[PDB]
């Protein structure tokens, strides 16, 4: 699922600016 | 047509009242923009309590004003680090913006000062924590809950854009929940007063419009793209474009294929296709009707914009607060001493702070 893909390889924690 | 005489007259009058409001707001902003305030306190006026997180630059600490007992959130910027990272202009500009703007969903700067090693911005303490925390804790927000937050962002961007400010770092991490359940935008490290087009590659990858990633210039419509990303993430629990590293995230954004959870309403999907729109001739917020294309969209039909502004709508989530200086709605961070050198650092560079 899309959510499973997010947990697997998306950034799930706090995200810094570039 | 879609409106009878009464409703059309009412909407027309409401839109003219927004124009009147924004004209007064710009007058007040520009007075403070051209004549900023400075040097309104000092470090030993405050007890240092706990680190609340990190901003765009430097850390944010809960502090307590010794003489009054009032609590504040203090951003600490290390002047030498700021110079090394080529962020002098960003830090001066952030404080300049904060002391000049005034809106119910923008965090307020209460004091600012500097010493030999650091810059300090003392802001209101927003004790309910980050939207990021609450979103990750409950998974996703139901559409009315997301809509309540989104409406505050729409009004806030309407205000900021009237001042020629582009915000450029919308995300749940940057949105704090106050004791009444309303949102406060907190960090202006990448904001800029821009007459029209600008080019800087900046912001947070998942929230970047395609025209920020690509070499072409861009304008304030990047903030409306970012709103689309925020509404999607609030309602889905995850953002529309994701991957492990920035370069891969950028590829997804530019490829641009957006798919929606099956629980999204048709009204929500329509709004998001018009915000997450690669074609600037078609993106809501960037057309002849401006912000009204967003405010009048079906997904916002139940939104009483003036009542949101007046903070008269009951919020969907009220944070639990156990007395002054309670930090239970924040993560824990490593505590690092605040060092102040015997020698002044980078004085000339930060004269204006």
């Amino acid at each position: 699922t899309t959510y499973a893909d997010f947990i697997a390889s998306g950034r799930t924690g706090r995200r810094n600016a570039i | 047509g879609h409106m009878g005489n009464a409703a059309a007259a009412k909407k027309g009058s409401e839109q003219e009242s927004v124009k009147e409001f924004l004209a007064k707001a710009k007058e007040e902003f520009l007075k403070k923009w051209e004549s900023p305030s400075q040097n309104t306190a000092q470090l030993d006026h405050f007890d240092r309590i706990k680190t609340l997180g990190t901003g765009s630059f430097g850390r944010v600490m809960l502090v307590k004003h010794k003489e009054t007992g009032n609590h504040y959130a203090m951003k600490i910027l290390d002047k030498q680090k700021v110079v090394k990272l080529k962020q002098i202009e960003h830090t001066l500009n952030e404080k300049r913006i904060l002391q000049a703007v005034n809106f119910p969903f923008l965090v307020k700067l209460e004091f600012s000062f500097k010493d030999n090693s650091n810059l300090y911005m003392v802001m209101e303490y927003v004790p309910g924590g980050e939207m990021f925390s609450h979103l990750r804790r409950i998974g996703r927000f139901s559409e009315p809950h997301a809509r309540f937050y989104a409406a505050q962002i729409v009004l806030t961007f309407e205000y900021l854009h009237s001042l020629d400010l582009i915000y450029r770092d919308l995300k749940p991490e940057n949105l704090l929940i106050d004791q009444q359940g309303y949102i406060q935008v907190t960090d202006f490290g990448f904001a800029k007063r821009v007459k029209g087009r600008t080019w800087t590659l900046c912001g947070t990858p998942e929230y970047l419009a395609p025209e920020i990633i690509l070499s072409k210039g861009y304008n304030k419509a990047v903030d409306w793209w970012a709103l689309g990303v925020l509404i999607y993430e609030m309602a889905a629990g995850y953002p529309p474009f994701f991957a492990d590293q920035p370069i891969q995230i950028y590829e997804k954004i530019v490829s641009g294929k957006v798919r929606f959870p099956s629980h999204f309403s048709s009204d929500l999907k329509d709004l998001l296709r018009n915000l997450l729109q690669v074609d600037l001739t078609k993106r809501f917020g960037n057309l002849k009707n401006g912000v009204n294309d967003i405010k009048n969209h079906k997904w916002f039909a139940t939104t009483d914009w003036i009542a949101i502004y007046q903070r008269k709508v009951e919020a969907p989530f009220i944070p639990k607060f156990k007395g002054p200086g309670d930090t239970s709605n924040f993560d824990d961070y490593e505590e690092e001493e605040i060092r102040v050198s015997i020698n002044e650092k980078c004085g000339k560079e930060f004269t204006e702070f």
